[PDB]
This record gives structure tokens, C-alpha cells and sequence, in this order.
């Protein structure tokens, strides 16, 4: 919540930087736009490492991914 | 105690910055063309000696202007006193100069002004008859 | 796919990549949801949704 | 393509007493289709509990067409079929 | 960027409690915001895309000088007088370009560069 | 009385006019002016203003903003940060032995022989305003750099911002 | 998004600051310059008289410096030393060496998150100070550890 | 008392580097023009100088669209001169257009001859008052 | 509102000027015709730069230009 | 018609007349004639003793007289500076052109919506009069700038 | 990897070397690509030096 929090305050933010420049002439460690350096170590997902989930409508439980590899600990059990 | 970094200013703008991204390599592509160019051929003349300085010519001037060459000429050549001359016929499609300098000599400005022009037009300006004259260039 | 940065991706493969002037690369590849790229010699991950 | 069973709206601007049977015209206000007018008319409930409005006669401005395209009214804020009138 | 400022707010179901007041606002400022995004968007191709022609342009003069691509040819047809007795026309020129720039294959005519 | 253009390059007194303020008391009038030329005072208003002072080891060193002290693409000075410029002199004319150095920087865009010059013409200006405000010629070297050392990095426009600057540097003895 | 952390992990420029003016306060150099950090210590404080040997109680100090430095993101940090002439040159280059090999070594098995630690040591090549009574009471005798704060 | 910035001054960091981007592309264009335009010395120009004589400082407005000889003629007999050509007629004759409101007959002449270019040009002899016509080959 | 005050009164308009002459003998700071150097700087609207807005009007949310160039923020979506 | 301009912005002919009066009562002379308008200034207000270097108090009224420029419109403007005999013909007709460059650099500063700006002085060559008793303090010497109303 | 890798000795090494004449010793900002003659003619032409091929 408090980014350049006990200095000047918040400046701008620099999308070249993307991040928030503060009103003392330091970069603050919060970021303001996507498209800056977040070191990414653990994500989210089904169907990793493939073409991800398969789109059609199966009626049976049983799940695939657009590679056609099987994701059945995605899937649930029977 | 209380630290701080010196250079400090208005808070920017986004467009601006992804303006100034572009222009830097709009001017890095220019400057190495400009280069390259240079090497590529040499100069042997300058039009110094088609546009040699005089008397009156050092009552400075600071212009923005952005239309026609003519009624620019014109103006340059009632606050220089002197007879204006025009050669060959306008083309169809107009000249059209931008220019935007800082209190320059009469003869340097008329030099970027025949520089602008190119192979379009030339200057010549004759302090014996206190004249200075355009020409359309033979084209097509 | 086809992305446009300056760093290299590992994880994929991708079937062609140009190279600018400036050392920028751009990439035509199959689609995934997520990538890999070495940034400063450290690895990272990249996600991308909506394929 | 309107979907079998979807929301859109309009503006009653012009009034009438449930007396006699006739055309009434409202304007869909938003959505794909817009400066459409709709003409239709009401129908007589024998119970004082509601009142809605038979909308049958659809024009769509542009193109000089009517399809006739039939649907209700529901009260607007409240999402019911009662008519806000008096009924005493 | 083109500008048409819409000034006619509609409401499907007005709120009636502070929390649906609340996720309307914020839902109304997170649509300002995608809508801000969405600008930034169509801005940035469009510099990419003005970036790209002016880029063009200076590499066919770098490669002109490089002496990589042809010049253009166009020739000059120039007539006197013409028309009927109604129509005249003093002098008129006709214009045409005809042969396109374009890549040469032979390699012995490249001249290189270079600096100091 | 005083002159915004740097008084005429006169020595100002700024003691008689506080004192003769405060006696209209003289010791709070003393305590007072003593404060003002405080050397540790004079360093948190050039803290308040824009301008870095370094010491550590037997060098001081300064850092100016060239953006915010002169008019652009131009060796002509602005005409507002004068109170800076007054502090300046004032601090600099405890230390009346060292040698003293200045130059210039710049960022990474433009034909290196601009930048070089435009750092070069910069650096000339500020140690010619520093000899006007009298310290002998013997003492001063001027040297304008480009792109030679980058203290931040042009990739980032706050970097970039930060990057053309004024270095004074001098020893002890 | 708010997957995404909004700041990066571990951080609070209140906290940056605070540290750091408690260390000035404590008696050692911090220099900022662009985005550049450098930071100084006496050897006094950290060795015994010119021997590579290491008092106990200051790894407290280098636990502080240790959570100091995890703050920041960053490559590359030089370390270097230097200090006062004894007998030889090579004595003091190779203690200096030493040295900085001891506090690299447990700055490495400690939350170091750069890249490259460079170990570099010269004694009594370039000194910083006209006065030279002092041996390792000099200010001379000192560790220095450089680096740029990089995005 | 007061000094004024200036008012739409490059007061941004993102305004300054937009300017100095100008200033280069504007120096890098200005020495590719310095570097292309080719002139030629005022010795070498072959243009037909002035004889000033007294019987061309007379003054007319003339605007005229088509060919060239019998226009030296009448120009020749407004000025008292004797007029003569020298070649052969081609084909498609040079056709000058001409429109000015006050112009004395030297510069007419000039112009004349420097619409005419390489196909034709005049000669003047003020010795025996006489004008030519000479074609090229 | 008030043009030629502190003056005596408003003459007349001038239209080769197409500006207002006061009753002093002075050229006025208002005009009378839309014929006049006024500088328009700020627009509105949409398909600028391209052949204007399409007339006939469109079956689908997506409005085109006469260029055939598509205006996004003239188009509405979700 | 909302939509479009009822005036032009920044102009209001009250005001005009009324920094008009302002600056006839102050001495600075304001001469109109068809619609070419021309300023004349004394040299003394503005400048020290036969020096090109301006005065702190004379800022302000450069202030209004920009404040004055910028009500109206333009294509040129031409200033020129006029002096005494001194010593030369040179150093006097220097001393005009730098006046005449610096006032035209400071009105360019400004936001003055010009497209041309000419600037020269000539010294002491068409004096207003044969009363040569002062030099800075005369009348003669002097500045003038001259444009004219357009549309 | 090791015993694997093959090398060259430095002695044997089949590159022409500096020979340091103050002609070489000049700074270009120089990008070519394609043959060889128009490069080695160019820079022979800018070294001020005669030119033959074999």
C-alpha cells in the first residue's frame, strides 16, 4: 500500500521502468505496469508444457490438452 | 540527514515516453545515414561563394515559419532593402519549407534556405546591384 | 505464436527467429501458455492467457 | 441474430387508459438495434393484480423493413409484470 | 486519435445497497482502466507503425547509397499546342515513370564504407 | 540593499542586516547569523535544493544538475537558482588551498562531437563564473566528457535524466 | 494480478532507509550515486592487528549488512580492500585478498540473490588519507563493496 | 522584480531528449543537404549578362503564353534595336510563358534566356544596336 | 458577450473581414462569420484522417470509414 | 456556434485600452495609426550607463509589455535601437545590436505568438531631434518596435 | 567434456597477426556484408597502401 512511503511520496510512474518513481529521486520496489521484471519461480495452470486444455466438451470426465497429451491428474478420477 | 537524488522535475507522460523510445533511433538511423553518406561522397563546394555576405546583412532575425518559399523571400527582402528577382515559372506541386532557427546571420539563413530547396531552386544574391534573385530549376 | 522481445526463450522450441540490429529478437513458434527465458542469466517464467 | 429469450430495452413515452384496444409505440434504447420503434398493443386482465403490454410490430430504422418479432414488457427496477397504476 | 465523447449514461438496475454501489464503482473504475490500457494499446501500433514507414523509407536512401537498388527511370513527353477550336491547350507534358525501382543480383557493383 | 543578479559580485554581509532586524535582540541576533553561516546549515539547504555534496576520504566532491541550471542546449545559465549559486561561493570559500576540478556529462544521444563540445563549453562556463567570484586561475581545470562514464544507465528515461551532471571535485592540500 | 505482487518480495523503502541511516549513524560510509551503492567499513571494527582473523561479535554486524543488502536486486558486487603498509607489499595484498575471500565466502552462504561476487585485494596501493600515523587505526584499513541497484 | 521561465519550455525529461532528438535529425538532415546540393561558380554560369544600355530601362507589364522569336522582335522594336536569328526553326517551337506587372527589358531578357536554356539563347550587341537569336545544333 | 465594450458601441460587421467594427475606429476582437482566420486546433469526431464515417449504417456493432479503415474507439465492444 | 469560437481567446478591448492608458500615463509612447502600431521606450528605464546588460526592476515592465504584444496578432516584428555619439560609429551601433538581440531573445522567451522577429539597432544615425544635450539621459536614445494588425 | 575437447597450439595458430605499421592503428564505425574485393580494395584504398591478389 505505501510504495515511497516515509519519503517525498509517489512522483509518476515510468512505464520505460515500470515502476514507481518516487518524489525523491529513487525507483520504488512496487511495479505499476505488466510489462516489468517480475522474477516468476511458481505458477498456475492446467495442461502445462502442452498446447494447453484441449477446448472441446467431453462428456466423460476424462480431460486432454491441445497437444493431445492426457492431463488426468488435472482431470478427475474414476 | 534526510537523503535525496538531485534531478528532479514535473511528473512525465506515457506517450511521451514511448515517443521519446521511438525518437531515439529515429536520430541513431539518421546519424549513422548522415555517416555513411558523408563517406560515400565527397564534398568539394559549399555556396559560400554563391551567397557571399555583405553589408546589411547582420540585422538578425528568429523565425518559425511554414508555408511557400515566396512570401518569406519577400519579407526577407523588405527588411533587407533590396530588389527582388524571379526566374523560370512555379511549379504545380508548391515548395514548402519549415524552418526553425535562433537569431542567425541574413546570409546563413538564406544558405539553409538553399540548402532546403535542393535541386528545386537555387539563390544567388548580386551586392553590385543590391539583388538577390530565385530560380525554378529546368525539371522534366 | 509469434512474439517480439529482446531476450531467448528456452522451453519450447520455436520453428523460426529473426534478429534486428539492435540484438531484439522476434519468434515464430507453436502456442503454449507459458514460456521460459534466461533475462540476466536468471530464469524466468512467463505466463500468457487468453490463446 | 437475437438469442431465443434475451433482455433489451425501451422508453414508454406516450400514455393510455386499459379502455380500448389499439396500437402504442415505444423506442429500444440501447443494444444491437437502435432508433428501433415497436408498435403493439395490451390485453384486458379480469384481476387488478398486473398489467402488460403486447409488443408485436418491430421497425428498425436504415433499411425500410418490419419484422414482426413479438414480446412483453416487464416493470423496469423491479423486475416484475405488475403495471405501476392505481387500482382503486 | 479519433474523439466522440458519449454523454448518455443508461442504468439496467440502479443500486440499492452500499455493497452493490461499491462493486459498481469499482467495476466502473476497472473499465476506466482497461479502457486506458486499450488506448496505450492502439497508440503504441500506431508508433510502431509510423516508426516502421519513416524506417523504410531512410533504409531505401542508406541502401540507394549502399548502391544496392536501382533508381527510378521516368520519361518525358512534352506536345505543343493541342485541342480543337473550342479546347486549347498551350504546352502540356505527360509524365510516366517506367522502369520500378528494384534489387540488383550482380555483386561486383557494391561499394562499401567506411569510417574514421 | 541587494541585487538578484548576484549582488555585483560583492561580498555580501548578511550578519548586519539580521542583527539590525533583530536589535529593531543582538545575541539572538549573533546565535542567529552564526546559524545562517553554519556550515551544516548551508548543507541542508542545498539538501532542500537540488544539488549533491559528497565528502569521504580527503576529496569533497559536488553534483549540479545541468536541467535545472541552465537554459537547454546552451552554455548560458539560469537565472533562478542564484541562492544556489550564492551558497555555493559561500561554502566554496572555506577551502582556499585545494585544486579544484569541474567537468561535465552528458547522455548518450547526439554526434559525439556535440556532446563533447556541449560538455566541454559547459564546464568552461561554470569554472569561468567560479573564477569571476575570485578565486585565482591556478587552481582550475575544466573538462567536459560525454558518454565516457555513465553514473545511471540511458535505458530508462529517469536514469537518463539523471545522467548529464556537474562534478566539482577537490582534495584537501 | 493479484497473483501478481504488487511490490517485489521482502521489501519497504522505510525500512531501506531506516537501516541505512542507522549503519551512517553507526559509523560507516553509504554512498548513492544514480543508482549506484557503495558502502565502506573501518577494518578495525571487523579484523585484528593485520591478521586475517575474525572477531565474533561482528557477524552481527554482518547479519545487519547481510538483510541490508537483501533488499536490493543486482548482478554483480565488487568487494575490495585495503589497508596500510607493514613489511612487505605483497603481505598486505594477500591479506586484503584473504579477507575478502573470509566475507565473500559468508556473504555467498548468506541470501546473496546476485549473479557474480568478485574478490579483489591490493593493501596499501591507493590510499585515501594524508594522514598516516594510524596502522590499522587509520581509516586506510578498510573494506569496500560496490555495485548498481539495476532495474 | 520577477523574471519569467519560459512559458512552453522544455521543462520534462521526456521534452528535453524529444528536443535534442530534433536538433540531431534537423543537423543530420542539413549536412545531407549541404552534401548533396551542387552549384556552380559565378564565373563559370552561362547566363547573358546585362548591357544596361539606356533604350532597355524602359518599364511594361507583359503577360504573354507561347513562342519566343516574334516576342524578341517586338521587344527589339520597342527598344529601337535591329533583330536577326541565326539556325533553323525546329519542329515544336519553345513555347515561354511570361507574367509580370513592372519589369525593365535586361531582365526580361534574362529570363528569356533562361527559360530558353539549352535549345536557343540571345545574343545582344549594343556596338550596332542589334539582337540575335542563336539556335543550337 | 459584451464585444466592443468600454468603446462606443458596436458599428457594424464587417464580412471582408468578417469581424465586428466598433463604434471607435478600431478593427474589433469578435466576429460575425464563420468565413474568418479562427484557430481551430481541437476536433471531434471519428473516421478522421481517412474517408469519414461510414453513411450506411451497420447490422453489427463495428462501425467502418469510407477509407475502409476501421475506428476502434468509434466501436463499441465488450 | 458553441462549438465554435465567439472570440478570440486572451482578448478583451477594455483591457487593451486600459494597459493602453496605463502605459501613456506611465511615459512609454504608443502611437496607432491605420492599423501599423508602434512602441517607442527610453533607453534609461531599461538599461545601465551605455551598457548592453539590463536592469532587475526592468523585468517587470518587459512583463507587460509582452503581456501588451501577445493581445494581438502578427506575421513580423521589427525592433530596432537607437543611442547617442559617444566615442565611435562601431561601438555604438554594437551596443544598439545587443541590446536589440537581447530584448528580442526575452520577447521570443516569452509566448509572443510572432512568425518572423527582425531585430537591429543603428546607434545615433536618425536622431528625433537636435537637443544633443544628454546622452543616456536624452530622449533620442531610445527603442522602437513597429508591426502591424493583421486581418 | 575434457578428454573430449580437442585444441590448437598457440604456435601453430594459422591467423595472420598485427604488424602494428602506424597506417593500422586508425578507429571506423564500419557494417558490410556480401564478397570480399570491394572490402579489402576499400580498406587498402583507406590505409593509403598498393593492392594485388593472388
Amino acid at each position: 500500500d505505501g510504495c515511497c512511503s516515509k519519503m517525498g511520496g509517489i512522483n509518476y510512474c515510468d512505464s520505460s521502468a515500470g515502476r514507481l518513481v518516487c518524489n525523491n529521486g529513487f525507483y520504488s520496489t512496487c511495479y505499476c505496469t505488466r510489462h516489468a521484471v517480475m522474477d516468476l519461480q511458481f505458477l498456475m495452470g492446467c495442461c502445462l508444457w502442452h498446447g494447453g486444455v484441449y477446448p472441446q466438451l467431453n462428456s466423460s470426465g476424462l480431460v486432454v490438452c491441445n497437444d493431445g497429451y492426457v492431463s488426468e491428474e488435472c482431470s478427475l478420477q474414476k | 540527514m534526510k537523503f535525496k537524488k538531485p534531478p528532479i522535475n514535473n511528473p512525465s507522460d506515457d506517450a511521451t515516453i514511448k515517443l521519446a523510445e521511438a525518437a531515439v533511433s529515429v536520430s541513431d538511423s539518421m546519424l549513422e545515414m548522415a555517416k555513411v553518406e558523408k563517406v560515400i561522397t565527397p564534398p568539394s563546394k559549399d555556396n559560400t561563394l554563391t551567397i557571399p555576405n555583405a553589408y546589411n546583412l547582420q540585422a538578425r532575425a528568429s523565425v518559425d515559419w511554414s508555408g511557400p518559399i515566396e512570401e518569406l523571400t519577400a519579407r526577407i527582402a523588405k527588411a533587407a532593402h533590396f530588389r527582388f528577382r524571379v526566374l523560370g515559372k512555379s511549379p504545380s506541386v508548391p515548395v514548402l519549407i519549415s524552418i526553425s532557427t535562433k537569431d542567425e546571420s541574413l546570409a546563413e539563413i538564406l544558405r539553409d534556405i538553399d540548402y532546403q530547396a535542393g535541386k528545386k531552386a537555387s539563390i544567388h544574391v548580386y551586392p553590385n546591384s543590391q539583388v538577390v534573385e530565385l530560380r525554378y530549376a529546368k525539371i522534366y | 505464436m509469434y512474439v517480439r522481445t529482446n531476450l531467448t526463450i528456452l522451453s519450447p522450441g520455436w520453428l523460426a527467429s529473426m534478429t534486428s540490429a539492435d540484438g531484439t529478437h522476434a519468434y515464430e513458434m507453436q502456442k503454449s501458455p507459458v514460456l521460459l527465458v534466461s533475462w540476466h542469466g536468471k530464469v524466468m517464467q512467463l505466463k500468457v492467457e487468453g490463446l | 441474430i437475437i438469442k431465443t429469450g434475451d433482455i433489451m430495452f425501451a422508453v414508454l413515452d406516450t400514455s393510455v387508459n386499459s379502455d380500448e384496444p389499439g396500437p402504442i409505440l415505444a423506442t429500444i434504447v440501447t443494444g444491437k438495434l437502435k432508433g428501433s420503434k415497436l408498435i403493439g398493443s395490451f390485453n384486458l386482465p379480469s384481476n387488478a393484480d398486473k398489467m402488460v403490454i403486447t409488443f408485436n410490430t418491430m421497425s428498425i430504422p436504415g433499411a425500410e423493413k418490419t419484422i414482426s418479432i413479438s414480446a412483453y414488457a416487464i416493470d423496469p427496477n423491479t423486475a416484475r409484470t405488475a403495471l405501476a397504476s392505481r387500482t382503486n | 486519435m479519433d474523439y466522440v465523447k458519449p454523454e448518455a449514461p443508461n442504468v439496467t438496475l440502479l443500486p440499492k445497497t452500499k455493497a452493490e454501489k461499491e462493486i459498481w464503482c469499482i467495476y466502473t473504475e476497472r473499465g476506466w482502466k482497461n479502457g486506458i490500457d486499450q488506448a496505450n494499446t492502439i497508440l503504441e501500433e500506431n508508433i510502431a507503425r509510423i516508426k516502421e514507414d519513416f524506417g523504410g523509407m531512410i533504409l531505401y536512401r542508406k541502401l540507394l547509397a549502399m548502391n544496392m537498388v536501382s533508381p527510378p527511370y521516368v520519361s518525358h513527353t512534352d506536345l505543343g499546342v493541342t485541342g480543337d477550336g473550342s479546347e486549347i491547350h498551350i504546352d502540356d507534358r505527360v509524365l510516366r515513370i517506367t522502369a520500378l525501382p528494384e534489387l540488383n543480383v550482380n555483386s561486383a557493383e557494391w561499394r562499401a564504407a567506411v569510417a574514421k | 540593499c541587494f541585487h538578484p543578479p548576484y549582488n555585483n559580485f560583492q561580498p555580501d554581509r548578511r550578519a548586519v542586516k539580521r542583527v539590525g532586524v533583530d536589535t529593531g535582540g543582538g545575541t539572538v541576533g549573533l546565535v542567529a547569523s552564526i546559524y545562517r553561516d553554519s556550515k551544516r546549515k548551508i548543507i541542508r539547504d542545498l539538501q532542500k535544493q537540488d544539488i549533491q555534496y559528497v565528502e569521504y576520504g580527503d576529496t569533497r566532491t559536488l553534483i549540479i544538475p545541468t536541467d535545472k541550471y541552465f537554459m537547454f542546449s546552451s552554455p548560458r545559465l539560469n537565472e533562478i537558482c542564484y541562492p544556489g549559486l550564492n551558497n555555493v561561493i559561500r561554502l566554496l570559500n572555506f577551502y582556499p588551498q585545494s585544486t579544484i576540478y569541474v567537468a561535465g556529462f552528458t547522455d548518450n544521444v547526439g554526434s559525439r562531437s556535440h556532446k563533447r563540445k556541449l560538455s566541454q563549453a559547459q564546464a568552461e562556463t561554470m569554472m569561468t563564473f567560479l573564477w569571476a567570484n575570485g578565486i585565482a586561475a591556478k587552481r582550475l581545470k575544466a573538462e567536459g566528457y560525454g558518454d565516457k562514464n555513465a553514473i545511471s544507465d540511458n535505458a530508462i528515461i529517469h536514469g537518463s535524466a539523471q545522467n548529464r551532471r556537474i562534478e566539482i571535485q577537490w582534495f584537501t592540500s | 494480478v493479484p497473483k501478481l505482487p504488487c511490490r517485489v518480495d521482502g521489501a519497504c523503502d522505510a525500512t531501506i532507509i531506516k537501516m541505512m541511516t542507522d549503519l551512517n549513524k553507526k559509523g560507516i560510509k553509504v554512498a548513492s550515486v544514480g543508482q549506484n551503492y557503495l558502502i565502506s567499513i573501518p577494518a578495525s571494527a571487523l579484523f585484528a592487528d593485520q591478521s586475517p582473523r575474525l572477531n565474533w561479535a561482528s557477524y552481527s554486524l554482518l547479519n545487519e549488512i547481510a538483510a541490508f543488502l537483501k533488499q536490493f536486486r543486482k548482478i554483480a558486487i565488487t568487494v575490495t580492500s585495503y589497508s596500510s603498509k607493514y613489511v612487505s607489499v605483497k603481505r598486505e595484498r594477500a591479506l586484503t585478498l584473504a579477507r575478502s575471500r573470509v566475507v565473500s565466502e559468508y556473504l555467498w552462504s548468506q541470501g546473496v540473490d546476485s549473479r557474480i561476487i568478485f574478490t579483489q585485494g591490493l593493501g596499501s596501493d591507493k590510499p585515501i588519507t594524508s594522514y598516516t600515523l594510524g596502522g590499522d587505526r587509520s581509516p586506510n584499513a578498510r573494506v569496500e563493496i560496490t555495485f548498481r541497484r539495476a532495474v
